[PDB]
DNA sequence: CCCTGGAGAATCCCGGTGCCGAGGCCGCTCAATTGGTCGTAGACAGCTCTAGCACCGCTTAAACGCACGTACGCGCTGTCCCCCGCGTTTTAACCGCCAAGGGGATTACTCCCTAGTCTCCAGGCACGTGTCAGATATATACATCCTGTGCA
DNA sequence: CACAGGATGTATATATCTGACACGTGCCTGGAGACTAGGGAGTAATCCCCTTGGCGGTTAAAACGCGGGGGACAGCGCGTACGTGCGTTTAAGCGGTGCTAGAGCTGTCTACGACCAATTGAGCGGCCTCGGCACCGGGATTCTCCAGGGC
């Protein structure tokens, strides 16, 4: 019995499937795509942490990660990104 | 507001390349060393102004704008 | 009708602003420049006279240093004169 | 089956040969795989040809037989096929890639053959094809070579689907149990599945009899002086000890402690940094500094005063080196067979250290070189500079001079140091070897 | 009694672990204190980038006549668009290869 | 007699053959040796996993691939068709190397 | 005393090698001179890598390299790799 | 009672905080924790770096006949190392111009 | 009033006067030197953080400084360093 | 002829001006000192497995060396037009000053969000396992490049 | 100079084979539900500072025009270094031996070093003041560049 690795390969599984639903994904690609995520990831809450310390502020919130999403993505992506993610707070906070 | 990038004269720039240490000026620089100029001013006062709108004020601070060039990789000493 | 020839004029300015300090742009043409830019972003943005500073330094040691780089090129290409073809070669190998 | 077939061409058969036949037979008719142990010089491909065209002519059973054997011997067999039984139709599977689609294509696929005698690589490189034939007879030589399992050639010389099967080896046993039961495992499966006084040998040797038949070069011959050893131990060097403590206690890079103490043993000069300076000299640095050069540069003079003509045999190409050096010193005569040397060249060296009168005195080979070959009758004192962990190679290595072909006793001088790895080398040797004696000889 | 558990993800529609990434950013020393809604927004950022990065592998996949995507799939993905060739401009993806691109000088005329 | 393509046809045949493939262009062994050469400067009694020297390599290639699109570049700008030290030497610069 | 040596290692990296490497960056004509820049070149890259990687090594305090230590000796000079880790 | 306070700084023999650089790794979310000699160390290497660049402003000061020093000085001091160079290779000073270099084949023939 | 601003000005002052004992220094010089202070602060404490982290390690001690050091500094400056700290290290625990 | 003279620019040496760096005081907050605790990390022990060193045998793809010819790099030459140096006129930056007011910075209070605990249990991870997608080989069919030949 | 044909390289169906991917199962450990405590941040109020708008006068700097020489660019020729193909050689790649330790990985135990808290006194930041270094201007030198022996 090996130790436990943690990888997000199972929900890109997911993610892949809801896109593409017959199509399949490589050991090595979903490597990539783990370790891009990972370094996504890395970029995101660091530039949160950054505005946090500017601010004089101790807590990261959804206004940072908005603020370091539009800091870090391009354009396009930014803007798309930023809807997904306060359409999801939105439904978060509705929910429950 | 229109023509401001016209304020940045062929002296200025001439005396731009003279620091960098050129000689001979083509004619036709002049227009794409001011759109040079405009992409870079227009990426950092982008980064500045989501700086400041974060920080919930209505004032670019210089510590946006170093803030700005540190992120871009142009680390700026002098202003904090 | 003392005159001289093209090109020491050129090398003595060199020189002089080699050595010299101050900042190569009017100030009030690059802050109406820069709240024009800043228009777009958004309304009503107030600069500190530091900001406008700071951004004139960046911007004059960058285009130092594309300068520097454009001249390279031309030197590369067998010539004394500096040329836009230059400066985008200039900017494919930065990365821009 | 007590009388020499009539099927057989170019000679007689004999009794021993006879026998292995009847045993074959008998182990076919029981439908039982087995090995034959006959020892080298005494016929094994013969027999195996006999069985071969037995099984074709007395019985109406003409299918594929395959013959695995190295690439060193294909030639030597197919000559053997074509002589002993001319009956019998062999095709044989060698070449570049358009050699073996063309080989297959003219003479495989139609399907106009007999035996097919194939090397491991063609095996490795053909199994594909090789796997459709529904194979009957899969007679594979040198069975040590699939003595151990999780190997590719194993693994795939066991998804065949044969009949009936056939090991051809000298040693079934090299070092330990587990091989043997390896190759058991290959001939009947379900029998041995697992893992292998009165508790012992006794069950081993009732298990094993109806599976082995061997008969050592003693009861045929009766002949061919035997064989003489001489264990002689050595003095360390000085420099050989102050390397042997550094290395004890560990810029040089040593990985493999014990691959240091080994050449330490042999030769300090083995190193970077023992050798003396720039001067490349070659005047007495080499004797002084080894014990065992010490010992040898003693005793081959008055063995050359003697009968001379000593193969030395060496584990490592740069203590060959070295010897190649104390020759030229010496202003000897000398042989390098080693595994850097081409075929051809090989076997002039061979030929001219073996001719009716050459003024060559030494031989040198490497343990493992050439192989199961390798004919050197002039010889007659054998020195094995190092020793090996398997005893088998070493007694190969001292029966490649003590064959029939021989007339004088053979003089094995073995170089052995005081308190070393080379202690327990033997040491490991003599407990394998102990171990093959009481479980194969009986 | 004790409500049945319903996870977060479930909770925002989201495929993506919103506890994970919670519980990476209070191990990761970002600040001492996290909001509930910044996992949520940060798990959803991440899903829509996987979302795009493999919609572009897929249609290079299919493009090239094959079911599973290869890293070759990838590379060509995240170059051939903009943005995220900028996003992605200093990273080597392994077993990638580049793109084909011949100047116009060389083409034999 | 003998057939013969034009000096630059099979230059541009293998371009295309090799921005078509993906695989590895440096020999392993050799590679391998030079790391562990270069290693062994820095540290002694140094050992390597396969898996890094993959990454070495994988790595190596990808800044020499960018390099001599860089050097190309030059090259054309240089109205010339081959590269030259002059080439990756200017790169190199106005990478900041 | 019998003793030889073969090649610089940094010969290994041979000439169609270079020129492999070439014809992927989109070069038609090489000259010369260029495989003595390329190695120089690949012997300065793989010294900085390899230096920060036995640095992370000996941190650690291991004596094996490992291609998470290759991964973030390349990400610290600023050449992310993804696929190892 | 207590005894008389005695800074680190002094007992280090250091002229940089050492009590400082202490709250500042604490409140910095650098790590859970902070040992003793980490701030020790890092005061060191801060003061050695200062040092190392003040002494070649100064010594570009003098080489221009004045006694304070400016941006001009600090921009040459750190242009004309090879190592403060490379660490500084990515920074602008305000106010520091550049090094006098002209090309060779722009000079008169 | 005011609130109070932090900086390493009196420090650099110090060092200044004992490598040279007769050259003074500038407000605009002192911004930089305490940028440049802070910049370097930041580049060796983020390196040390990634270093525990990789480690998996809670506690930030002199082995990740040094560690860092010999990342970030190049060569001779990264030697001197080295020995500087080891020397500061081993007076504080001496004389504790 | 290259060397001489004229002319402009750069440099060096003195003398008056101003503002900025250096020093000297006061308060307050932050670092030092003790005491107490516990959890991280050092130290140890057992296990397993990959890495390493020195060899053998074999196959075969890739490197290496060689000779030919051909595009290509490189120098030279001529043309012309574009860039530069200089004088003149004009525009707007620069400086100083004044006035007003938005907004940045600070403070106090309260509440609402999040850290921390403890159960509870389901999602995620490791381990086996079998079938299909992709890799390979092979024989066609198609596209491409190169040369010769009536054009000359 | 524009086709015809030849020889070669390359895309195309098609059949085979294999090994890795996707799936199922069991378990376990980290995430969700319910709950309490406390302090960080939101919100409101106030103060003063620093940004913006406007005006007048100076003057340096920009814009414009002109005249002319030097650089860019095209064309041409050459002799030379590199691509192309071919025949030999070598070492990479693969498959095996033969050992031992060796180094990494996991499970326990215990101690010492870092956190937390209260108290307190120097160190440091901010506020003033003042003289000396930088600066600005002025005037006498020395270097350099451009005609002209085509001085
Ligand atoms: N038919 C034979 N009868 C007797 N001795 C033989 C025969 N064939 C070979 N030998 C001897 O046996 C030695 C090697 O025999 P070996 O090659 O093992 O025979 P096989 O190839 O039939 O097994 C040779 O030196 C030769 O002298």
């Amino acid at each position: 019995r090996k130790t436990r690795k943690e990888s997000y390969a199972i929900y890109v599984y997911k993610v892949l499937k809801q896109v593409h639903p017959d199509t399949g994904i490589s050991s090595k690609a979903m490597s990539i795509m783990n370790s891009f995520v990972n370094d996504v990831f890395e970029r995101i809450a660091g530039e949160a942490s950054r505005l946090a310390h500017y601010n004089k502020r101790s807590t990261i919130t959804s206004r940072e990660i908005q603020t370091a999403v539009r800091l870090l993505l391009p354009g396009e992506l930014a803007k798309h990104a930023v809807s997904e993610g306060t359409k999801a707070v939105t439904k978060y906070t509705s929910a429950k | 507001l229109r023509d401001n990038i016209q304020g940045i004269t062929k002296p200025a720039i001439r005396r731009l390349a003279r620091r960098g240490g050129v000689k001979r000026i083509s004619g036709l620089i002049y227009e794409e060393t001011r759109g040079v100029l405009k992409v870079f001013l227009e990426n950092v006062i982008r980064d500045a102004v989501t700086y400041t709108e974060h920080a919930k004020r209505k004032t670019v601070t210089a510590m946006d704008v170093v803030y700005a060039l540190k992120r871009q990789g142009r680390t700026l000493y002098g202003f904090g | 009708p003392h005159r001289y020839r093209p090109g020491t004029v050129a090398l003595r300015e060199i020189r002089r602003y080699q050595k010299s300090t101050e900042l190569l742009i009017r100030k009030l043409p690059f802050q109406r420049l820069v709240r024009e830019i800043a228009q777009d972003f958004k309304t009503d943005l107030r600069f500190q006279s530091s900001a406008v500073m700071a951004l004139q330094e960046a911007s004059e040691a960058y285009l130092v240093g594309l300068f520097e780089d454009t001249n390279l090129c031309a030197i590369h290409a067998k010539r004394v004169t500096i040329m836009p073809k230059d400066i985008q070669l200039a900017r494919r190998i930065r990365g821009e | 089956f007590e009388d020499s077939p009539s099927y057989v061409k170019w000679g007689k058969l004999r009794d021993y040969q006879v026998r292995g036949l009847n045993w074959l037979i008998s182990l076919y008719e029981n439908g039982i795989n087995g090995i034959l142990a006959d020892e080298m010089g005494l016929g094994k491909t013969l027999q195996t040809i006999s069985l071969l065209g037995y099984m074709k002519h007395y019985r109406n059973i003409p299918g594929p037989h395959m013959v695995l054997v190295p690439k060193s011997t294909l030639h030597n067999w197919m000559s053997e096929f074509k002589r002993w039984v001319p009956t019998l139709r062999s095709v044989c599977l060698i070449g570049d890639k358009e050699q073996r689609a063309a080989f297959v294509r003219d003479v495989l696929l139609p399907g106009e053959w007999d035996v097919c005698v194939t090397s491991y690589e063609m095996l490795i490189k053909e199994k594909s094809v090789f796997k459709k034939f529904n194979w009957r007879y899969l007679v594979i030589d040198e069975a040590h070579r699939i003595k151990n399992e999780k190997s590719k050639l194993s693994e795939i010389v066991r998804e065949f689907k044969t009949t009936n099967r056939l090991l051809l080896t000298g040693t079934p046993l090299q070092n330990n149990l587990h091989e043997l039961w390896s190759l058991l495992n290959f001939l009947l499966p379900d029998v041995f599945n697992s893992a292998d006084d009165q508790k012992l040998v006794e069950r081993l040797h009732m298990v094993l009899r109806p599976f082995l038949l061997r008969r050592i070069k003693a009861d045929v011959e009766k002949s061919l002086p035997p064989k003489k050893e001489v264990k002689i131990y050595v003095g360390l060097s000085k420099m050989q000890r102050e390397w042997y403590t550094r290395i004890l206690m560990k810029k040089m890079r040593l990985l493999n402690i014990l691959m240091q103490l080994r050449k330490c043993c042999n030769h300090p000069y083995l190193f970077d940094g023992a050798e003396p300076g720039p001067p490349y000299t070659t005047d007495m640095h080499l004797v002084t500094n080894s014990g065992k050069m010490v010992v040898l540069d003693k005793l081959l003079p008055k063995l050359k005063e003697q009968g001379s003509r000593v193969l030395i045999f060496s584990q490592m190409t740069r203590v060959l080196d070295i010897l190649e050096d104390y020759c030229m010193w010496r202003n000897y005569e000398y042989c390098r067979l080693d595994g850097q040397t081409p075929h051809d060249e090989r076997q002039d060296s061979i030929n001219a250290y073996n001719e009716p009168n050459s003024t060559k005195f030494v031989f040198m080979l490497s343990t493992r070189a050439g192989g199961l070959g390798i004919n050197l009758a002039t010889a007659d004192v054998v020195i094995l500079y190092d020793s090996d962990w398997n005893p088998q190679v070493d007694l190969q290595a001292m029966d490649r001079a003590h064959r029939i072909g021989q007339t004088k006793t053979v003089r094995v001088f073995r170089f052995i140091t005081d308190n070393t790895v080379e202690e327990r080398i033997v040491e490991r040797a003599e407990m394998k070897l102990r171990l093959d004696s009481i479980v194969i000889q009986q | 009694t004790r409500a049945k558990a319903k996870t977060r993800s479930s909770r925002a529609g989201l495929q993506f672990p919103v506890g994970r990434v919670h519980r990476l950013l209070r191990k990761g020393n970002y600040a001492e204190r996290v909001g509930a809604g910044a996992p949520v927004y940060l798990a959803a950022v991440l899903e829509y980038l996987t979302a795009e990065i493999l919609e572009l592998a897929g249609n290079a996949a299919r493009d090239n006549k094959k079911t599973r995507i290869i890293p070759r799939h990838l590379q060509l993905a995240v170059r051939n668009d903009e943005e995220l060739n900028k996003l992605l401009g200093r990273v080597t993806i392994a077993q990638g290869g580049v793109l084909p691109n011949i100047q116009s000088v060389l083409l034999p005329k």
